[PDB]
């Protein structure tokens, strides 16, 4: 009944999603800061060999040039040592954040089956409000999901009640709730307003009058036993 | 502003919103916003 | 009851005060080994920048502070032991207090939290509040009030029970509520091994600072550990290479410190998005997933704020 | 699994101006049918 809002609504959220991208510089901060990481170790892996680590120069041949092998040696070990002790720190740093990169990796893959090929109830998980489907966009070294959410808006108040009793037992909703407007009293959604007539179709009986909390009086209308009194001089 | 400043302050956690719980007067939405994030 | 790390201590560490302190020539030769301290203080602003963004991940995930009614009356549901006591000068639960009072440097600096023990309290109750006057309505949307008795006869039906088998068993469920949330205080209080996660954390990160300070003490080959000792014993020349190795001992350990770090801060990170994965589950919804919010059919959970973590 | 649209099958919302796509069919109603059954 609403298709036309519902599209208008997807169309301008669409639509400012390209303006929220476009205009807002860190949306992409994720993938610039992973792309900067492997930047400055790589600068700081190739600036380490001007590093002396204790040696003389570190230039390698300048030291075989200027010094005998005998303590060349022991100079190009000390620059070896250096070297090795940071082509070790970045490997360490290498692998700690590829196990990231990993972690982040399965969580895209899961959230990706969970919410594009399929949709989740995990609150929170495909978005922030009720998931209905998401899309997926290719980013360098990334990936971006579109959620489209439901976010209900416009709540208004209405009297409730657990339960009613209209002939001594005690009707429950099977789906919905029973509100007020102030005078009678009707059964809608949970998670959207449309009054329905309290019917024996949309409830069920169980227990009595006297068992719930709270119950109210108010009449249960029979689809069967109106007919049969239409049907009755 | 307050002519700016750097100004310091402690950091707000958000508006309070006291809910109106009671024994009854639930709150049902009448309309819906379709979002995108 | 779940209790999850959350947040580690952030430590600063000087590298020259640690390496060096107050000796020139120490200085200017560790000048010389590159940009070793300016990776380990990045490492370091990294890991308390990331314990940060793990503590507002977990906790501030409500954009309005709620508040409880005047009248504490739920259906018969007691909610004493979880709500904020105002007569405490900390706004804290008694669970919480329980939880507070359970848990119990040459150059090394340990930087305080963004979030104080009284905002991560606030975040809860404000969290608590919402999830007794709405339930589930507040983590999608706007807070939608409604009684906690139909409420919980809601996730009654979430579990595949009718609802009038909790409206026509009321006060019998509110008996059995109120009965688990005293024994939980019996629980935490009487077994100490309750909340042996957070004090391992906080157990770990004091031998790992202790275990750098000693290292100092250390020789790594060297005639002695002091360098004016050293600087006063022998010639520049013959001492240079005294403190070299001593620097290149220091340097070590200090490496190997920033590693361990980032290794555990890897695991609290873990940890932390788990525990925000549960908040959102099982706090701001109920869920399906079987073992995910306790053991048993889950209705609902409430978050406790503990010291580095988070209790369910 | 084909199944005759009958009233106990299907709910009523709306008109018949307002969906977008919908199809002119019979709903056939047990109850009605039924009630055909004792009348002269």
């Amino acid at each position: 009944e609403n298709q036309k809002l519902i599209a208008n609504q997807f169309n301008s959220a669409i639509g400012k999603i390209q303006d929220s991208l476009f205009s807002t510089p860190s949306a992409l901060g994720k993938l610039q800061d992973v792309v900067n990481h492997n930047a400055q170790a790589l600068n700081t892996l190739v600036k380490q060999l001007s590093s002396k680590f204790g040696a003389i120069s570190s230039v390698l041949n300048d030291i075989l040039s200027r010094l005998d092998p005998p303590e060349a040696e022991v100079q190009i070990d000390r620059l070896i040592t250096g070297r090795l002790q940071s082509l070790q720190t970045y490997v360490t740093q290498q692998l700690i954040r590829a196990a990231e990169i990993r972690a982040s990796a399965n969580l895209a893959a899961t959230k990706m089956s969970e919410c594009v090929l399929g949709q989740s109830k995990r609150v929170d998980f495909c978005g922030k409000g009720y998931h209905l489907m998401s899309f997926p966009q290719s980013a360098p070294h990334g990936v971006v999901f579109l959620h489209v959410t439901y976010v209900p808006a416009q709540e208004k108040n209405f009297t409730t009640a657990p339960a009613i009793c209209h002939d001594g037992k005690a009707h429950f909703p099977r789906e919905g709730v029973f509100v007020s407007n102030g005078t009678h009293w009707f059964l809608t959604q949970r998670n959207f307003y449309e009054p329905q007539i309290i019917t024996t179709d949309n409830t069920f009986v169980s227990g009595n009058c006297d068992v719930v909390i709270g119950i109210v009086n108010n009449t249960v209308y029979d689809p069967l036993q109106l007919e049969l009194d239409s049907f009755k001089e | 502003t307050q002519s700016q400043s750097i100004i310091a302050y402690t950091m707000s956690l958000g508006a309070e919103n006291s809910v109106a719980y009671s024994n009854n007067s639930i709150a049902i939405p009448t309309n819906f916003t379709i979002s995108v994030t | 009851t779940e209790i999850l790390p959350v947040s580690m201590t952030k430590t600063s560490v000087d590298c020259t005060m640690y390496i060096c302190g107050d000796s020139t020539e120490c200085s200017n030769l560790l000048l010389q080994y590159g940009s070793f301290c300016t990776q380990l203080k990045r490492a370091l602003t990294g890991i308390a920048v990331e314990q940060d963004k793990n503590t507002q991940e977990v906790f501030a995930q409500v954009k309005q502070i709620y508040k409880t009614p005047p009248i504490k009356y739920f259906g018969g549901f007691n909610f004493s032991q979880i709500l904020p006591d105002p007569s405490k000068p900390s706004k804290r639960s008694p669970i919480e207090d329980l939880l507070f009072n359970k848990v119990t440097f040459n150059g090394l600096t340990v930087l305080p939290p963004l979030l104080t023990d009284e905002m991560i309290a606030q975040y809860t109750s404000a969290l608590l509040a919402g999830t007794i006057t709405s339930g589930w309505t507040f983590g999608a949307g706007p807070a939608l009030q409604i009684p906690f008795p139909m409420q919980m006869a809601y996730r009654f039906n979430g579990i595949g029970v009718t609802q009038n088998v909790l409206y026509e068993n009321q006060k019998l469920i509110a008996n059995q509520f109120n009965s688990a949330i005293g024994k939980i205080q019996d629980s935490l209080f009487s077994t100490p091994s309750a909340l042996g996660k957070l004090q391992d954390v906080v157990n770990h990160n004091a031998q790992a600072l202790n275990t750098l300070v000693k290292q100092l003490s250390s020789k790594f080959g060297a005639i002695s550990s002091v360098l004016n000792d050293i600087l006063s014993r022998l010639d520049p020349p013959e001492a240079e290479v005294q403190i070299d190795r001593l620097i290149t001992g220091r340097l070590q350990s200090l490496q190997t410190y920033v590693t361990q770090q980032l290794i555990r801060a890897a695991e609290i990170r873990a940890s932390a998005n788990l525990a925000a994965t549960k908040m959102s589950e099982c706090v701001l919804g109920q869920s399906k997933r079987v073992d995910f919010c306790g053991k048993g059919y889950h209705l609902m959970s409430f978050p406790q704020s503990a010291p580095h973590g988070v209790v369910f």
